[PDB]
């Protein structure tokens, strides 16, 4: 249907499957994992090699947040990491963190878990940060913003198909995303601060996107 | 203080 | 960007 | 809800936002275009024309962002269920949202080519804002291209004053005691848009959705303001902030 929720709940599917050294490290895996899940989104490969490129990016970061804030769902004041380590709040307020960990458990997981947002509903508001008409350099802007609405079509209709008991979960969704936002520039302001540091850096492809 | 005032 | 490139390619 | 209440819900915070707020939309774009005869705004294009440069343009838009927060805080008391609010939590949810609303509002005074100043007396070209020194002159630029993406929506002063409201009432800013009763009178609010949306403009497709997708873009556009800031007060010895924003500012996002 030009953009059908079930080959984005497939992508989801598809990737499932020092603390601040072992989230970077999980960062750096999930990088090659995120483009994998970015071609089985309908019409992303599609679009020309060097718009996939800006695309990814551009909202690598705040695509890999809301897919381990989503999968910590399952732990009370924690963090999954896709490697399958578990990063307690005690050891984020001893690197220095704590405070935007507990923003990460309130503001994203918390909201998930109480509205239970499931993976076709976490895929969807993916695809919509995905793409992103507004980064900059895209050959066709407008084609990329005509693809987010489409994505915003599906995730209505799912919604109301799925959920007919609940008029506003469409929006509540959507109003994920502020914190997502606020949240991922904090977190890459501190990689910025973590890297312009050194000793003994992240891993290459991460370092990559953080250039 | 001063938003507290405002409202 | 050698490895995003790469990897989508 | 029944239909009934969101329209009264509507009506009422569009009369409470033009008690609120002197200068509204349709006002603004009224003398951006020129279909008003009263007086055509002044257009200040460099120095002269003003007439350091930075500073003088730094003291009218803290003038102004003062002046819109206690706008700002008259129109929240006004919005249902707002001051039965916890205290505590009213202040937290004007803390984080006013200026978000100050650049929602902001935009309906900008163009492609400027933006009205001074309660519309004045108008301010773009390319002169992008021309003043140092730091100063990328200020705006991240607000005209906001602008012209959000005016694009061409949303009315009804429109407005429900997206604003459901601004106020989120539920996600840190430090809330109590984000139940807040996320419900949200609720209300989100519905009562999309009826609004619905009506008021039959014709365009996934406006709600567009609508709501730029509460994420304030956010961006409200922490790229504040690094901003960071900036003057790193290479301005003397920087200086009214109080109110300080309060504002301290410990924000
Ligand atoms: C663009 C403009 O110019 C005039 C004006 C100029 C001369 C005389 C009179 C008015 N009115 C407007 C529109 C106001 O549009 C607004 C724009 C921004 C804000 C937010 C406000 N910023 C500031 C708070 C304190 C000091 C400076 C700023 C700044 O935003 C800033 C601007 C330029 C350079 C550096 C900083 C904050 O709270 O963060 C409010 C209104
Ligand atoms: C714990 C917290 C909030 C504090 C401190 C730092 C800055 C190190 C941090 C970094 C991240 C990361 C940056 C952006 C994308 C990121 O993707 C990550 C892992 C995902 C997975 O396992 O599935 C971690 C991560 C994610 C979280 C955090």
């Amino acid at each position: 249907e030009d953009m059908p929720v079930e080959r984005i709940l497939e992508a989801e599917l598809a990737v499932e499957p020092d603390p601040v050294t072992n989230i970077c490290q999980a960062a750096d895996k999930q990088l090659f994992t995120l483009v994998e899940w970015a071609k089985r989104i309908p019409h992303f490969s599609e679009l020309p090699l060097d718009d996939q490129v800006i695309l990814l990016r551009a909202g690598w970061n705040e695509l890999l947040i809301a897919s381990f804030s989503h999968r910590s769902i399952a732990v009370k004041d924690g963090i999954l990491l896709a490697t399958g380590l578990h990063v307690h709040r005690n050891s984020a307020h001893s690197a220095g963190v704590g405070a935007i960990f507990d923003r990460v458990l309130t503001e994203l997981v918390s909201k998930m878990r109480d509205m239970q947002m499931d993976k076709t509903e976490l895929g969807c508001l993916r695809a919509i940060v995905l793409f992103n008409p507004d980064s900059k350099g895209l050959s066709n802007p407008a084609e990329v913003e005509a693809l987010r609405e489409k994505v915003y079509a599906s995730l209505e209709a799912y919604c109301k198909h799925k959920y007919p008991e609940q008029p506003g979960r469409f929006a509540k969704l959507l109003l994920r995303l502020p914190a997502l936002r606020s949240i991922g520039l904090k977190c890459l302001e501190h990689l910025f601060f973590f890297k312009l540091i050194g000793d003994t850096p992240i891993d290459t492809f991460l370092m990559e996107m953080l250039e | 203080k001063q938003l507290s005032e405002l409202l | 960007h050698k490895i995003l490139h790469r990897l989508l390619q | 809800a029944e239909s009934a209440d969101l329209r009264a819900l509507a009506k009422h915070l569009y009369d409470s936002y033009i008690k609120s707020f002197p200068l509204t939309k349709a006002k603004a774009r009224a003398i951006l275009t020129g279909k008003t005869t009263d007086k055509s705004p002044f257009v200040i294009y460099d120095m002269n024309s003003l007439m350091e440069v930075a500073i003088r343009i730094f003291q009218g838009c803290q003038f102004r962002s003062v002046e819109a927060v206690q706008e700002i805080t008259e129109y929240a008391k006004s919005i249902p269920g707002f001051v039965n609010l916890d205290l505590n939590d009213q202040v937290t949810l004007l803390k984080y949202g006013v200026h978000e609303i100050i650049y929602t509002m902001l935009a309906s005074l900008m163009n492609k080519d400027g933006v009205l100043i001074s309660e519309g007396q004045g108008f301010m070209t773009r390319e002169f804002l992008k021309s003043l020194r140092k730091p100063f002159g990328d200020f705006m630029e991240p607000k005209f291209e906001f602008a012209v993406k959000f005016n694009a929506l061409e949303l009315d002063d009804s429109d407005l004053a429900i997206f604003i409201a459901v601004i106020i009432l989120s539920g996600d800013r840190p430090g809330l005691l109590n984000v139940k009763p807040i996320e419900d009178i949200q609720d209300n609010l989100l519905q009562a848009l999309e009826l609004q949306l619905k009506l008021n403009h039959p014709e365009s497709s996934q406006l709600f959705a567009k609508l709501l997708q730029k509460m994420t873009d304030l956010r961006q556009i409200v922490t790229e303001h504040v690094q901003l800031l960071q900036v003057i007060k790193k290479t301005e010895t003397d920087m200086s902030l009214h109080p109110l924003l300080q309060e504002i500012y301290k410990d924000l996002y």
